[PDB]
């Protein structure tokens, strides 16, 4: 149980203070990464680790917030807590250039975008993307699988909550320049054109769909034909 | 819409050491194609004006090296094929620029030197008299 | 894998001439002055004459590097007239063209 | 209405008076330290975005000539002076 | 009669490219050079070495992309960079072209000790200038 594990760890940390050993970033990042299992039980203990880093002088890295983001982003209703954890994390990170300090620094942006889609907050998603575009922060997006997941959740949230005139500007800026879309984003885009009563663009989405490898997707061709007819 | 928010600027450090002074930079480019030198001249001159460097341009006389070879593999001495290499020149003459300005301009125009074009940049540096030479020991 | 045995002999002559260049230069310096005694220069004559024959640089021949043709070679490209023309006539030699004037 | 950064700490550790003032310059590069430094170069590992970044990469790797061109780049004659 | 680099007339059925259709006297008049470097300019050195490298690169690419080259190579040298520009066909799968580009750029960079880049332009079929 958490209480037993949380008592041993505090004993290792106190031993580390008896032996005149100073903790580094990975010491606190390991605690937060290991508390992921306990979820709700570790939510407040995990926030005690973060506040300790600030006081001691260790600077939270992108991984420090990725681990806190994943700990609080448990299946359930995120509005109760996850809402104000991500809003405070971004106010802290606003306009900060990041350097590689932890191996898990390339996972924050994928994690942060995953909550913006869940909360359906487009203002927060722009702040997350704004942080990715400051300085050289774009290099922390992650491998190709993380790059495509980030942009899928990002664009699917634009099509849903953004005006269609702006949505079609992101569609041009991101695809194929930034990532190649999954067939479910082509569908999410058609659903946005329908809601906007702009169906003269459907023939273009089919032309683009073929150019992205969705010529023979059944769910897509049925979606296009049903809206047209 | 997907534009960078803030851009990291390369770090340029102002030193405590004084800068070099160049009375003249004579950039002589050589090529086989006059039109390529015309385009490079336009690029190099426009680059100098934007950076505030005083630049003059002229075209030294071209050099054509010709040589003769036998046409046949065997005998037929009186039948030859003649070849030539044409070297055309353009000379950019820059004046009154510091060593830091010369490093930026030369790096910018040397990196953009077209394929097939060589550059000979003669730099004339201004120096003061060595202290030992100011007065005779004798 | 050189073009022929004659190119292979010149390769060895160029390798041996390179290995003995410093030694031959130093001995020759003793022979190419009127300052040292003849008794010393006569010994230097014998010493350079005893070096391997293929260390002598006059035996190096400028052969075509692609065909080993010993004559008709253009030094700048190290090619025979035939090989040079083949490349030049196909536009593969930068800046080289037929000359009319 | 309460920020997360305000609340209870753990209090097990204490504020560093200052960061380490004298570094271990001659610390050996153990396999554990050399490998961890490779995990920190993978988090910012991304494909080249354009042709300028390829030149920058080649220049750092030493493949591309440094500009402006210096015909003596990488050749000092053993630090010899003219009088030698 | 002159023979050098002259595609002789046939019965009007032999497709030739623009390069193949122009005899040597049209070099620098109607057709440019297939390699551009500074070695053949007046007062420049190392023309012999640049020429051997070009002959190798043309043979290397012919046998490395067998049946794929639709025209002669264009070789460009800037600084220590070597750029190989080739017009290829659209028969090989794209995966094989990426393998061969990665392989060739790497192998040639280590062979000649310079950064080498390969630029491929694909055409559906050999471009025909005229039928001789
Ligand atoms: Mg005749
Ligand atoms: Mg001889």
């Amino acid at each position: 149980k958490f209480e037993e594990k949380w008592s041993k760890i505090l004993e290792l940390l106190r031993h580390m203070v008896a032996q005149k050993v100073k903790p580094n970033l990975q010491t606190f990042n390991t605690i937060l990464k290991c508390l992921r299992r306990f979820h709700v039980f570790a939510r407040s203990p995990a926030l005690q680790v973060l506040r300790e880093m600030k006081a001691i002088g260790i600077e939270p890295s992108l991984a420090t917030y990725h681990h806190i983001i994943r700990l609080f982003d448990q299946p359930g209703d995120p509005l109760k807590r996850s809402s104000f954890i991500i809003y405070d994390i971004m106010n802290e990170l606003m306009g900060k250039r990041f350097s590689p300090k932890d191996p898990d620094d390339d996972k924050f942006f994928q994690s942060a975008m995953s909550i913006c889609s869940s909360l359906r907050d487009l203002e927060l998603a722009y702040q997350v993307h704004g942080l990715l575009k400051t300085g050289d922060n774009w290099k922390f997006i992650g491998p190709d699988q993380h790059r495509n997941f980030y942009y899928s959740k990002f664009f699917d949230l634009i099509c849903l909550m953004e005006q269609i005139d702006v949505t079609l500007k992101w569609y041009e800026d991101l695809i194929p320049s930034a990532y190649f879309p999954h067939s479910q984003t082509m569908i999410h885009l058609l659903q946005a054109l329908d809601v906007a009563n702009r169906l003269e663009v459907i023939p273009k989405i089919w032309k683009d769909s073929k150019e992205y490898g969705h010529t023979f997707r059944s769910d897509l061709r049925e979606e296009i034909l049903m809206l047209m007819a | 819409v997907d534009v960078p928010k803030d851009l990291t600027k390369p770090v340029v450090t102002i030193s405590d050491e004084p800068d070099i002074l160049y009375k003249r930079l004579s950039v002589l480019v050589k090529g086989h194609d006059k039109a390529v030198l015309d385009s490079y001249e336009y690029f190099a001159v426009l680059a100098a004006k934007e950076l505030g460097i005083s630049i003059k341009v002229h075209e030294p006389p071209r050099k054509i090296e010709r040589f003769t070879l036998l046409q046949s593999v065997h005998i037929y001495k009186k039948h030859r094929v003649q070849y030539e290499m044409r070297t055309l020149y353009r000379c950019l003459e820059l004046e009154h620029l510091t060593g830091s300005t010369a490093d930026v301009y030369l790096e910018y125009i040397q990196r953009n030197l077209p394929e097939g074009v060589a550059m000979e940049v003669t730099k004339t540096q201004l120096e003061q008299l060595p202290e030992h030479i100011k007065e005779p020991i004798w | 894998h050189y073009v022929d045995w004659r190119m292979w002999r010149d390769v060895k002559r160029r390798k041996m001439a390179y290995e003995y260049a410093d030694e031959r230069l130093r001995i020759n310096s003793l022979r190419k002055n009127t300052i040292l005694p003849k008794i010393l220069q006569d010994v230097a004559d014998e010493e350079i004459a005893a070096l391997p024959r293929d260390s002598c640089p006059v035996r190096i021949r400028n052969r075509c590097v692609m065909t080993s043709r010993p004559r008709g070679v253009k030094r700048r490209w190290r090619l025979s007239r035939i090989v040079f023309r083949h490349l030049a006539d196909h536009g593969q030699l930068s800046g080289i063209q037929r000359a009319t004037w | 209405r309460k920020n997360i950064f305000t609340g209870k700490r753990l209090n097990i550790f204490d504020m560093m008076a200052v960061t380490k003032e004298a570094p271990e310059t001659d610390t050996s590069p153990s396999l554990w330290d050399v490998e961890f430094a490779k995990q920190l170069a993978t988090v910012n590992e991304q494909p080249l975005q354009n042709g300028f970044e390829e030149l920058i990469q080649w220049t750092k790797e030493g493949k591309l000539w440094e500009f402006p061109i210096n015909n003596e780049a990488g050749f000092d004659d053993d630090g010899s002076e003219f009088h030698e | 009669k002159n023979r050098a680099a002259r595609v002789r007339v046939s019965k009007g059925d032999k497709p030739v490219t623009y390069e193949e259709a122009h005899a040597p006297h049209y070099i620098a008049h109607r057709k440019g050079w297939l390699s551009l470097h500074t070695g053949n300019l007046d007062g420049e050195d190392h023309a012999a070495e640049r020429t051997v490298e070009d002959v190798f690169l043309r043979k290397f690419m012919w046998g490395t992309f067998p049946g794929c080259l639709a025209d002669q190579l264009v070789l460009k040298r800037r600084g220590n960079q070597l750029e190989i520009c080739a017009v290829v066909l659209r028969q090989l799968s794209p995966h094989k072209y990426y393998f061969l580009v990665g392989y060739s750029e790497t192998l040639l960079s280590y062979f000649y000790k310079c950064p080498v880049r390969l630029h491929l332009q694909t055409v559906p079929s050999k471009v025909v200038y005229k039928y001789l």
